[PDB]
């Protein structure tokens, strides 16, 4: 099946510092990639729905870009809340593939 | 639940109902009747206050009538 | 507002039998189909298992595969993962989510397995 | 399959114009009641899209 690994390492910028991550499928999964924020101890929190429609609820910051195998999210300025790891899972497929994870740090 | 909501015998008011391509049409006219017996006769054109889209048929009518 | 609780995870011996309950409440359970994911610990998230709306259809994971068992039940508005053959690589969080990877997708808040 | 689309699959006639309907009730195909219950040659209206 499709495989999801975030090519970045973690990144320790400050708050307002805007960050860019990066999530990578094995092969073409079009359009159907989710992406996720998980605080330690909580629950994942879906950022982006598809590509470029931010999901309800979420901070206007985030984006959604990337087309095809490609996919990425842009926060403008950094903030406490928003250090976390975060997911890219492919949706195309019926078996569902979760992203390795990038680690946010002040 | 209401599509539309609007916030605003001696006295004769006129209706024309009709309901083409999911679009209603109302066309009222408020004239002045003399005989309370029956309406005096007397030609009147009724012009349309607003068009409604409600889309629904249309197979049956009811009237509101206050009571004492 | 969509709610979304999880329960039925604790410490089991290897090769136990071990039953999980998707709590389902602020909306149309029956409607929406049901995902079931865990989370291992210092690693990424890994999808167990996927149940249809209806429960008819279900797939399963690769590596959980003739293992880990999902059902629902309708009236009862909960989706149960069983997990068999339990081993120390697959003790992780399990987070039970609907619709996943889309607008209606909704994350609970999950509960500990250990193995 | 998303849930979220249904098209009706079977009408008595044919729509007019800018004409919705949204009833859920059974269609009569066959020649016997349907009874407002599932039967052979009775399916519902709505077949929800995949």
């Amino acid at each position: 099946d499709i495989q999801m690994t975030q090519s970045p390492s973690a990144l320790s910028a400050s708050v307002g510092d805007r960050v860019t991550i990066s999530c990578r499928a094995s092969q073409n999964i079009d359009g159907f990639l989710a992406w996720y924020q998980q605080k330690p101890g909580k629950a994942p929190k879906l950022l982006i729905y598809a590509a470029s429609r931010l999901q309800s609820g979420i901070p206007s910051r985030f984006s959604g870009s990337g087309s095809g195998t490609d996919f990425t999210l842009t926060i403008s300025s950094l903030q406490p809340e928003d250090f976390a790891a975060y997911y890219c899972q492919q949706v195309y497929s019926a078996p569902l593939t979760f992203g390795g994870g990038t680690k946010v740090e002040f | 639940n209401c599509t539309f909501e609007y916030v605003s015998f001696k006295n004769l008011r006129e209706f024309v109902f009709k309901n083409i391509d999911g679009y209603f049409k109302i066309y009222s006219k408020h004239t002045p009747i003399n005989l309370v017996r029956d309406l005096p006769q007397g030609f009147s054109a009724l012009e349309p206050l607003v068009d409604l889209p409600i889309g629904i048929n249309i197979t049956r009518f009811q009237t509101l009538l206050a009571l004492h | 507002e969509v709610q979304l609780v999880e329960s039925g995870g604790g410490l089991v011996q290897p090769g136990g039998s071990l039953r999980l309950s998707c709590t389902a409440s602020g909306f149309t359970f029956s409607n929406y189909g049901f995902h079931w994911v865990r989370q291992a610990p210092g690693k990424g998230l890994e999808w167990v298992t996927i149940i249809s709306y209806d429960g008819i259809t279900k797939h399963y994971a690769d590596s959980v595969k003739d293992r880990f068992t999902v059902s629902r039940d309708n009236s009862k508005t909960m989706v149960y993962l069983q997990m068999n053959n339990l081993k120390l690589d697959d003790t992780a969080v399990y987070y039970c989510a609907r619709d996943l990877g889309t607008y209606d997708d909704s994350w609970g808040q999950g509960v500990l397995v250990t193995v | 399959g998303n849930y979220n689309y249904l098209y009706r699959l079977f009408r008595k006639s044919n729509l007019k114009p800018f004409e919705r309907d949204i009833s859920t009730e059974i269609y009569q195909a066959g020649s016997t009641p349907c009874n407002g219950v599932e039967g052979f040659n009775c399916y519902f209206p709505l077949q929800s899209y995949g």
